[PDB]
């Protein structure tokens, strides 16, 4: 879901649910939605060890 | 070096005018005020020592500023082109599907430009960096009147720029270019002027472009002390005279221009840069571009976008037109010569 | 306007010599040359145990 | 095996000065050394082999 360009599958309803079940409190997908033009960001991290 | 031509001898070595103020402040007096009534290499390198030496006791040139910027080579090249070609500098690509989106008329598609960007660094890939002025005439080559060196400017970008399928991206910068026109977001407001080439510095994918942003063209420390010369090259799809076409054969200096132009129709839209010089001031240029341009007007409520390039001081200014080899294809040149480089800001007409 | 194009120097090698009597090698050859040897057709040597 | 070195102090030059000048400004090209390469053009095509 970091990637773009795939066609969603039809209802939205169940691509909006998939895109949720999945990227929700995920280590690495999105936090804002895919700006049209660039990049989706990674949240940043609080500490690393 | 103490020739004997000593007549205008001693006016190149900047004078004997110098003590001209020396003499009665320097050389004279008691006054601020007085009362009432090791057998070739040094010398080699110790030469070398001197002639910092040499520097170094003093310290007519006229000034510069040279500007450099790192600068990523997918839609420009300062490695094809010679020095002294015209640059051109952009902005951040992200604004793009963001202003399309309220800048736009209602009834047409602000979803359009938002997937034309994507699909250039989809297409270079097979940042407000640079496009030079040679690769913007291949992509807008497809509206000119003089298509023939439209299609020898498009005919060395695809052979001699740094990457694969350069016409892959002229097919689709063009096709972004073509979309700024209908997403409204004109790219007058995206296109800044960067000044004439002196000089690159390569690696991978990215390039330390050096250039003059104000200034003389001719005398440049181009780097190379056997050539420290270069002069203005432009194709000759996009300089248009006014002195010819307004029958003003009157010396002078001419005023060079950098000129857009528009045409909104229904998924037929065109773009066209032109380099203008002509005598004209900046208050009295707007109703030669109605003169011209007009079809356009007629056609769509701006047609048309300048800003200033620079002035030819010279009485008469000196123009060329030559087919130079960029590469192995040859393009019809304008070459321009005696350019003093001051830029300036858009203009909006609608 | 000046400018010019160069050549830097130029190498070369040496082909190496090498005469065979040269090696230890030689030890195992007893070399006797016949001037005239194609014309001799099958030669021998004799020995007694 | 050993602590100090010797080591050569100055380096080398190459200058255009003599015959390997004229040619750059005229033709437009320097060999190396072209006062030897070009002596020994000379003699070599009488002398030895």
């Amino acid at each position: 879901y970091l990637g773009r360009g795939a066609p969603p599958l039809l209802d939205n309803a169940a691509a909006v649910y998939l895109r949720n079940a999945v990227v929700a409190g995920n280590r690495l997908g999105p936090a804002q939605p895919l700006p049209v033009f660039g990049c989706a960001q990674v949240p940043r991290r609080a500490g690393m060890d | 070096t103490k020739p004997l031509p000593t007549a205008p001898m001693a006016w190149a070595e900047s004078s004997p005018r110098e003590l001209a103020g020396h003499a009665p402040l320097r050389r004279v007096l008691r006054p601020p005020i007085a009362r009432r009534d090791t057998r070739a290499t040094r010398d080699d390198t110790e030469q070398a020592v001197d002639k910092i030496l040499r520097g170094a006791r003093r310290a007519g040139a006229p000034r510069y500023h040279l500007t450099r910027q790192v600068t990523l080579t997918d839609l420009c090249q300062p490695n094809a082109e010679r020095a002294g070609a015209l640059l051109l500098a952009l902005r951040h690509p992200t604004d793009l599907p963001h202003l399309a989106r309220h800048r736009a008329p209602p009834g047409r598609q602000t979803e359009r430009l938002a997937e034309a960007w994507g699909q250039l660094l989809e297409a270079s890939a097979l940042r407000a960096g640079l496009v030079s002025f040679n690769f913007l005439v291949a992509a807008c080559a497809a509206a000119y009147d003089a298509r023939d060196a439209a299609e020898a400017v498009r005919a060395h970008i695809t052979t001699n720029y740094g990457g694969t399928r350069a016409g892959a991206r002229l097919d689709r910068f063009s096709e972004c270019l073509r979309a700024m026109v209908h997403t409204h977001v004109f790219p007058h407001e995206v296109m800044r002027f960067f000044g004439g080439l002196v000089s690159w510095v390569t690696q991978d994918e990215l390039a330390s472009v050096t250039a003059v942003c104000s200034g003389p063209q001719e005398a440049t420390h181009t780097g190379h002390p056997g050539r420290p010369r270069s002069a203005v090259t432009i194709p000759a799809c996009a300089f248009v005279d006014l002195d010819a076409e307004l029958c003003l054969g009157g010396p002078g200096a001419a005023f060079l221009y950098l000129v857009f132009t528009y045409r909104q129709c229904r998924d037929q839209e065109l773009c066209c840069v032109y380099v203008v010089k002509s005598q004209l001031p900046p208050r009295g240029l707007e109703a030669a571009l109605e003169r011209l341009f007009g079809r356009l007007r007629i056609t769509n409520c701006t047609y048309a976008a300048f800003a200033e390039l620079g002035v030819m001081p010279d009485d008469s200014p000196r123009c060329l037109h030559r087919t130079e080899r960029f590469g192995a294809v040859g393009v019809p040149v304008v070459i321009l010569e005696g350019v003093v480089w001051r830029p300036g800001g858009w203009r909006a007409c609608a | 306007d000046v400018e010019f194009d160069a050549l830097l120097g130029s190498y070369c090698n040496t082909l190496s010599l090498v005469r065979f009597l040269e090696l230890g090698l030689s030890v195992a050859c007893v070399c006797t040359k016949f001037p005239e040897l194609a014309y001799m057709n099958e030669g021998r040597v004799q020995f007694e145990v | 095996e050993d602590t100090e070195a010797d080591v050569p102090v100055t380096y080398g030059e190459m200058v255009l000065n003599g015959a390997n000048l004229v040619t750059a400004l005229v033709m437009g090209k320097a060999v190396r050394s072209l006062d030897d390469v070009g002596r020994h053009l000379l003699e070599m095509q009488e002398e030895q082999l």
